[PDB]
């Protein structure tokens, strides 16, 4: 009895670029506990990334958020990259401001 | 009004890689103000919330007495791991997980509306106290192992005691301690932005940002008519400073966007709101 | 406060 993740990335405020912000990527809805999460810029791994205590819901289903200080610009790319035993490849999902 | 006291147990078996794990956090309502990981030197319960961080004043004892609690519950569990695997017979070389959820909901009274003490195996009910704080209803035939365990040791009594007792009263400390946090109801911060997608059709998306409760209402409505399975309605999400995201969005035709309305409830609004783009 | 525990209870 396993369930894959939910993922959303997105940033703590809305993008200004030249400000700085927070980078999250908010993993949820998981079992087992064990998770392996990276925040990337230009596709290489943030080396600085912090993440909340483990922490469940109703159906016991694990979460975290994965955050780290960012400063948007107009040309760098986030991400955030997922592995976990239901997945058999690492999954990673763009960071996007509208989203 | 109401309010809920509740602590998050999370132990699991790491076979190879290590000893179990142990870790655990406590709620007020949708605020986290404690943690402990079994994974440290000399583990320590830890403040999670500014109101913990600066007001133990009022029990000088409070980080000993958790730290002490939370050393025997880590040591309970890691124990409870190998007697319930052998309960299923699974192999050594397998991890496995326990849950326990338990915490009690207060009423604006401050008296107990309801206790609860939940457990779950592998992510599945595996043993809860029943809502006469009495007795246990045990999921399976391995967990009545641990139910004839409990009737035993009479444990069913020494959990509602403290359900009715120290849990209640720590609830009512924590409210009044963190008041300043607790006790807001910040409305969200709303606002819609607008996505084309090509010539003829454009996402509309509404945003809800820095709300605290967790709890909202989101909807489109489209001249009367409510566009709930039209819409894409992303999971609450904590921002990380303490508050709450969500947004719900709506592909709509290019040239069709003054008909649509975002509706937005929240007990921190004065009224519900209606956004228009 | 954390629940006490009772030595093992499972």
């Amino acid at each position: 009895i396993q369930r894959t993740p939910k993922i959303q990335v997105y940033s703590r405020h809305p993008a200004e670029n030249g400000k700085s912000n927070f980078l999250n990527c908010y993993v949820s809805g998981f079992h087992p506990s064990d998770i392996e999460v990276d925040l990337l810029k230009n596709g290489e791994r943030i080396e600085k990334v912090e993440h909340s205590d483990l922490s469940f819901s109703k159906d016991w289903s694990f979460y975290l958020l994965y955050y780290t200080e960012f400063t948007p610009t107009e040309k760098d790319e986030y991400a955030c990259r997922v592995n976990h035993v239901t997945l058999s490849q690492p999954k990673i999902v763009k960071w996007d401001r509208d989203m | 009004g109401f309010h809920s006291l509740r602590y998050f147990y999370t132990a699991w078996s790491r076979p190879g890689s290590g000893e179990p794990r142990f870790v655990a956090v406590g709620y007020v309502d949708d605020t986290q103000f404690v943690r402990f990981d079994s994974d440290n030197a000399s583990p320590r319960a830890e403040p999670r919330a500014p109101w913990m961080d600066l007001v133990e004043q009022q029990d000088p004892q409070y980080w000993d007495r958790n730290t002490r609690n939370a050393r025997d519950a880590a040591q309970t569990y890691r124990v409870g791991l190998d007697n319930v695997r052998g309960y299923y017979n699974q192999s050594e070389a397998g991890s496995h997980t326990i849950q326990r959820m338990y915490g009690c909901d207060v009423g604006p009274h401050g008296r107990l509306l309801r206790g609860y003490d939940q457990l779950a195996y592998d992510g599945a009910d595996y043993i809860a106290l029943n809502e006469d704080l009495r007795s246990w209803t045990a999921a399976d035939l391995a967990a009545q192992n641990t139910r004839r365990k409990w009737e035993e040791a009479g444990y069913a009594e020494r959990d509602r005691a403290y359900l009715e007792g120290e849990c209640v009263e720590w609830l009512l400390k924590h409210l009044e301690n963190g008041r300043e946090t607790l006790l807001r109801a910040d409305p969200p911060k709303t606002h819609i932005t607008h996505h084309p997608i090509s010539d003829r059709e454009v996402t509309l998306r509404c945003w809800a940002l820095g709300f605290y409760p967790e709890e909202i209402t989101l909807t489109w409505q489209h001249d009367g008519e409510d566009q709930t399975q039209e819409m894409e309605l992303v999971e609450t999400r904590p921002d990380g400073n303490g508050a709450f995201q969500k947004w719900a969005a709506l592909v709509v035709p290019s040239g069709e966007e003054q008909r649509y309305t975002c509706h937005v409830q929240h007990e921190g609004l004065p009224q519900p709101l209606t956004l228009r783009w | 406060d954390f629940q006490e525990s009772a030595d093992s209870f499972l």
